[PDB]
RNA sequence: AAAGCGUGGCCUAUCGAUCCUUUUAAUCCUGAUUGUUUCAGGUAAGAGGUGUCAGAAAAGUUACCACAGGGAUAACUGGCUU
RNA sequence: GCCGUUGCGACAAGGUCGUAACGAGUAGGAAGGUCGUGGCGGUUGCGUUGAAGGCUGAGCGU
RNA sequence: CAACGUGAAUGCGAGGUCCAAGUGGGCCAUUUUUGGUAAGCAGAACUGGCGCUGUGGGAUGAACCAAACGUGGAGUUAAGGU
RNA sequence: ACCAUCUAGUAGCUGGUUCCUUCCGAAGUUUCCCUCAGGAUAGCUGGAUCUCAGGCAGUUAUAUUCGGUAAAGCUAAUGAUU
RNA sequence: ACGUUUCCGACCCGUCUUGAAACACGGAUUGCGGAGUGCUUGUCUACUGCGAGUCAAAGGGUGUUAAAACCUUGCGGCGAAAUGAAAGUAAAGGUCAGUCUCGAAUUGGCCGACGUGGGAUCUGUGUGUGCAGCGCACCACGGCCCUGUGCGUGU
RNA sequence: GUGAAAUCGCUGGAGUGGAACCGGAGACAGUUGAU
RNA sequence: UAGUAACGGCGAGUGAAACGGGAAGAGCCCAGCGCCGAAUCGAUCAGUCUUUGGCUGCUUCGAAAUGUGGCGUAUAGGUGUAAGUUUCCAGCAGUGUCGUAUGUCCGAAGUCCUUACGAUUGAGGCCAUAAACCAGAGAGGGUGCGAGCCCCGUUCUGGAUAGCGGCACUGUUGGUUCGCUUGCUCCUUGGAGUCGGGUUGCUUGAAAGUGCAGCCUAAAGUGGGUGAUAAACUUCAUCUAAGGC
């Protein structure tokens, strides 16, 4: 019986909610155990790096995410072809490959093709016997220098830069920035309508 | 803290605060928000008025990220430009605000603005929010 | 920006401002004056741009020490009324007259607005 | 003619929430892959009714009976009244 | 005369003191409790020359 | 803006906001009063009580008369009495 | 029927509800409810306090008002009636 | 002082109840156990830190008195903007002076969070008290601004 | 191990007319203190 | 995200998902079309080896053209051609390198003096300014309650030893490799009582049908599905169901 000024109550108990808990009490054992098995994995692959395939250079999908980027599942097809990289190749020198992702413009291709020649670039390779060393392979003091990277792979930066300073042109101050706004909402409202209307004439 | 519960003073007292006639018992009224209409209906009615019925167009999948779009007022404008651009925009020279990175996608025209112009690049502008920056010395700048 | 507010009043320029209450900084203040302010609490941003303004701040040991029974001193303190929780103290919401804020679980058209809010379900108060 | 009077009946009774249906209103809003037209849904005002009239959808019997209580409540005594 | 509450006040004090009036109480609400019990982080000590527990005289506290 | 200055008695500090308990069976009495033949019956009005409350008196009593309560002392009384 | 489990089934109903002092201290009334052994609601009550330092009062005075009961009248209207 | 004897007082507790010592119910006696809790979600209140910000999640890095502590966030929650069913729109005026097609016009300066009354305090000045000035919080009465809607025009 | 209360037996004292217990105030017995 | 969109005698109540930040990350195989066309496979026999299983065959039977195997699957694929580039598996032995909740063995220092006790581990003293001694061991337990120093133990990111594993390199046995990528050329490219529709029942937040199933109906080939309000006519966008690891 509630009484007086109160928020109705919400709680969603009147389940049979005692069978089903879920504690967290082993949140810390969890945390250990995985930093565990990411040693265990970093020994086994040394000394490639231990977050594994590289991945790509992404943008978020909807308009209130676009500013902003993320890595990938992998690669596309045509970024591969753009870096010079055959698919095979890429396998079996640790890229990601997104089979499924196609690129539909130059700039979000050229962005990842870029950060696939950087990492090309990064690369050392070992030669595949130790005693015979073959052509693309990287030279012995190159090798001697290869250490296990930790982290991902060419992370991101997403620091924030400001725009320089500049004038302000009285081309820019005599837009109607209100005036453009609105136009276009009613243009697109009403596009339909006018081409109605151009066919009623067009038949009259 | 039990030691501070008022159990800990109602020791020794039968009722343990409840009264002897009405007494604690169960649910005298029903369970939950139940009755809001029969005999809850003045509490109800007095406190939450608008509760019962429906009203308004019912959208099958609202799509949030559509119609997200975080706006800054013209007179917080000048505190998101920082105090490094604010030295170098000297000489005739207005700062460039990116209202998109930072965060906002349409800019409204409350308070007033500061002496020195400034360059806003937002997706929306209010029509209050263009007249006080151009009025101000500034420009306003569509980015999609 | 009430500190200065209250500075620049014609003969304030010289007292001491005196309150109890925390002084926060205002970014929608663009020029701020020379403050003497006693106070027990002041944020970074309002210590900073008070200093940079020529500005004193003194705790109330000091200011007792400065003026003991309290001499060319402006008493200041914040908004008592302006809380969230004081915007649902009045009449009640299902009252006439009444704007008090009610307890709602969230807001939209599906949370109280539909039944003695409108003319178009039974009344509307 | 005018000052004036007129939002029903000279005054004190003669009546109805939510949900749903239905009608009227905008050269209205929405159907979220782009549009047109149907269709559907909305915003505003009415009607369809709850007479237990602040508004559950509702026939009996038990002497075969049961449970929680009640001296807040009857049948026998006692008490007041006659 | 003493105890305490309330109001006021003095004093360099989460305290002491002074002063005037006051003191019923079921349901119920608050405050104080160096009233009592069992743990933990710390601190202070006692103990086979006798701890806890148990029985019971001299006192203390409304 | 200019002038005028607290305009019956007595008593006394005043106002504001928030959070929340218990209660939502009452009963008695002077006077008024409806139903009833009446009722220690049923139903109302004002006020005071008992409930929540002890104390002196009415031999005894929830309500009657006196008077309300820290713990003690001296003196004097109320109603009532010798 | 019996056994185990759902199941610590629900109960507006009955019973119980465990230390001491100090301070304050009620209600059985209004409205709505398939409501009448129950709730919500206002009232009564406690606590936290905050803003101030003369306008208030279960009392009178002055001034002005409202009423249709007691009394009075039916040789005044209505209704009885010698 | 739970011994004895005197004088005064003295009905059995708990409970429901208008009313209990009741011819109302429970209680033969003693020991031990025995009943407002946990959590989720709100709200108010008190305290603490910071404050237009605050808290940061999962996670990662580190840590061997390693389930702790310490470091670490383009992003997330709450707050900073409301209103409408929605498409959408979205919170700066005060004063002074002008032109005028004298109107539901327009222009320019200064000031910039509005006006008035009451306001602890503060300041000045007379004689515990008076007058004047700047006025916090708050209260009262208004004024403007945003959005929805009715009427209603035009430029 | 300890060894409570209820209940019970013994020895000594004291009371003992249809309850017993209890509060206030003395007395007795008793206990205890006196540089 | 979020107690949100939505469902609900729209009452009580119920109630997700995408985007976003993270843990981990690995890809592939068929049918069909096309080419080779039995090039494939099981038992049995005989050799051979490192024999609770493997390798060879004019062994003999059988499965398989109602089609086993090779290439090949939406990122396609294939032919030819020009460039570049070209091994991979499994076992055995050795060499070290590293883990073992794997066994066994190994360890620093007082039972010193006085005292207390039924019994000490209790109290005091043990050169030294800083002192009984050890301490990388002052965890725990036992011993006549009390103990780092009496014992087992504890610390030595413990040692020695035997065994199990994983690694890296050498040797060696068996099997296997006409491939692989990019450019050009020509050819080629797919799941039916299934999808879809009607109706019925259950189910969901799924609302003119979210998922599932019964009955009737029952396809097509730039076809089919989806784009959350049903239907036609239109812009497109995005995947490729009815097979598998
Ligand atoms: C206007 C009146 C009432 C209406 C309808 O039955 C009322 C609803 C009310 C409700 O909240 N839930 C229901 O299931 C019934 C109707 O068809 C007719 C009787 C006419």
């Amino acid at each position: 019986a509630p009484r007086g000024n109160q928020m109705l109550g919400n709680a969603h108990f009147r389940k049979h909610w005692h069978k089903r808990i879920k504690t967290w009490f082993d949140q810390p054992a969890r945390k250990l155990r995985r930093r565990q098995n990411r040693q265990a994995k970093a020994v086994e692959i040394a000394p490639r790096p231990v977050a594994g395939l590289l991945r790509s250079v992404v943008r978020c999908p909807q308009k209130r995410y676009n500013t902003k980027t993320r890595l990938g599942r992998g690669f596309s097809l045509q970024e591969l072809k753009a870096a010079g990289i055959s698919q095979a190749q890429a396998r079996t020198i640790g890229i990601a490959v997104d089979v499924r992702r196609t690129n539909k413009t130059a700039e979000g291709l050229k962005a990842n093709a870029d950060r696939l020649k950087e990492y090309k670039a990064k690369l050392i390779l070992f030669p595949k016997k130790a005693s015979a060393p073959k052509k693309g392979d990287s030279s012995a003091e190159e090798l001697k220098v290869a250490a296990q990277l930790r982290g991902d792979v060419l992370p991101l930066s997403h620091t924030i830069t400001f725009d320089e300073p500049r004038q302000v042109t009285d081309a820019e101050r005599k837009v109607e920035i209100f005036r453009l706004l609105r136009k276009e909402r009613a243009d697109k409202k009403y596009r339909g309508k006018r081409e109605k209307r151009a066919r009623e004439a067009a038949e009259e | 803290a039990h030691a501070l519960r008022k159990t800990r003073k109602l020791r020794g007292h039968v009722s343990h605060g409840h009264g002897r006639i009405g007494k604690h018992r169960k649910h005298p009224g029903g369970r939950g928000n139940a009755g809001g209409q029969h005999h809850h209906r003045i509490n109800r009615d007095k406190y939450h008025p608008g509760y019962f019925g429906k009203v308004g167009m019912r959208v099958f999948h609202l799509n949030k990220n559509q119609h997200y779009c975080p706006t800054v007022n013209v007179e917080r404008l000048w505190s998101l430009v920082p105090q490094e651009v604010r030295d170098k925009a000297t000489g005739g020279k207005s700062p460039v605000i990116d209202c998109t990175k930072l965060g906002y996608f349409k800019v409204l025209g409350k308070g007033l603005l500061p002496e020195t112009p400034l360059i806003v690049k937002a997706r929306f502008f209010s029509h209050e929010a263009e007249q006080k920056i151009k009025k101000a010395g500034g420009a306003c700048v569509l980015v999609a | 920006a009430k500190l200065a507010r209250a500075v620049q009043k014609a003969g304030n320029e010289n007292k001491t401002v005196v309150t109890l209450s925390t002084v926060t900084d205002d970014a929608r203040l663009y020029t701020v004056p020379k403050i003497s302010v006693a106070a027990l609490h002041v944020t970074e941003g309002a210590r900073a741009r008070i200093l940079a303004a020529g500005g004193e701040i003194i705790t109330l040991d000091q200011l007792a020490l400065k003026s003991p029974k309290g001499e060319n001193t402006v008493f200041l303190q914040g908004p008592r009324s302006a809380r969230e929780a004081e915007k649902h103290f009045g009449p009640a919401p299902g009252v006439p007259h009444s704007h008090t804020k009610p307890y709602v679980r969230s807001k939209g058209r599906k949370f109280e607005r539909a039944r003695g809010r409108r003319a178009s379900r039974a009344y509307k108060n």
